[PDB]
RNA sequence: GCGAUGUGUG
DNA sequence: TGAATCTCTTCCAGCACACATCGGGACGTACT
DNA sequence: AGTACGTCCCGGAAGAGATTCA
């Protein structure tokens, strides 16, 4: 499922995150909520409609951020485990027709397009536990059965 | 009390306490975490209310 | 000449009233996000609460 | 002898104390007490006979 | 195996 | 100056049955 | 496809104003 180890990059990312978001974000969203608090008091103000919809999406995300801070735990393995794709190392694999990808094992939530594409949710990565150079990772991919020969392995 | 299906007609004691602990561990969570002081007073003021 | 009968008619009438105020609130929400026509009125509207 | 203990001599306090006697606490506001006293006898929203 | 509301009995 | 006389607002309203219904929704998903 | 599992939630009476003979 949602595997509770994550990126210590991805860790203290988030932690400075949510510090900007309680601090910064939630102080002018709140000062724009009294100001169309200000005589509007009404269900036609559409500032203060957006006002109250940033304010329950604020919110949820500042819940759901300190929920990861707290009960999650980071995990950033040094090269250590070099060459083992098991954990901290942007790993590689080619393709027969062109379907290369080049990742690290990241947790899902820190999901983007910032350092990699990974995640240890899907089966496709799942079947990765600890990879190697050579590695023929194949797996029944959504549309059809995919494969791909792992080409590189390594931290930075 | 387990009711004849799968739920349960809880007592609200069951709930309120459900509520207290909640509050009690998101505040505990803010102050470790050095979180801002209005956030701390609503939390406070959830807390006394529960 | 002061006490009036209501009946199912009135009860149901008013009632459903106040489903049609609680959805409108959500229905106006839904609407200031407005776009193109790519959506059609049963996205926004949901019979659950009526 | 009413008007006499009246305790405020214009529109604008007067709406004043009605909001304070409507939402107690809160601060006042001109336009805010303004819509709020056109919104208890004087629209089709919050307010109708038959 | 609980509590709410209703109905009826004295 | 201070002892009287209004005025908001918490607390209780019989006992014992019998039977009946009804008891979270909402919001969002890793799948089924 | 559509969801069973996730979180999320009228009389009394006595006190504190508050008002009026000083």
């Amino acid at each position: 499922m949602k595997t509770p180890l994550v990126t210590r990059e991805g860790y203290e990312k988030l932690k400075q995150e949510l510090n900007y978001l309680w601090r910064e974000e939630r102080p002018e969203v709140t000062k724009k909520v009294t100001w169309a608090a200000s005589l509007g008091d009404r269900s036609e103000n559409a500032d203060y409609q957006y006002n109250k919809k940033r304010l329950r999406e604020i919110d949820r995300r500042v819940r759901y951020l300190t929920k990861c801070m707290e009960n999650l735990k980071i995990v950033d393995y040094s090269p250590q485990q070099e060459g083992k794709v098991f954990f901290g190392a942007w790993v590689e694999i080619e393709n027969d027709d062109g379907v290369t990808h080049r990742f690290r094992i990241v947790g899902y939530d820190e999901i983007f397009g910032r350092k990699d594409y990974i995640s240890i949710d899907s089966p496709m990565a799942r079947a990765l536990l600890k990879k190697e150079v050579g590695d023929l990772a194949v797996v029944n991919t959504p549309a059809g059965e995919a494969s791909w020969y792992v080409n590189a392995i390594e931290y930075v | 009390v387990p009711l004849d299906g799968g739920r349960f007609a809880t007592s609200d004691l069951n709930d309120l306490y459900r509520r207290v602990i909640n509050r009690n561990n998101r505040l505990k969570r803010l102050l470790d975490l050095a979180a801002p002081d209005i956030i701390v007073r609503n939390e406070k003021r959830m807390l006394q209310e529960a | 000449g002061n006490r009036r009968i209501r009946s199912v008619g009135e009860m149901a009438e008013n009632q459903f009233r106040v489903g049609l105020v609680r959805v409108e609130r959500a229905v106006k929400e839904r609407l200031s996000l407005g776009d193109l026509d790519t959506l059609m009125p049963q996205d926004m509207i949901n019979a659950k609460p009526i | 002898e009413t008007l006499r203990v009246d305790p405020t001599n214009d529109r604008l306090s007067a709406l004043v104390e009605i909001y304070r006697m409507m939402r107690p606490g809160e601060p006042p506001t001109r336009e805010a007490a303004e819509s709020l006293f056109e919104n208890l006898f004087f629209s089709e929203d919050r307010y109708d006979l038959s």
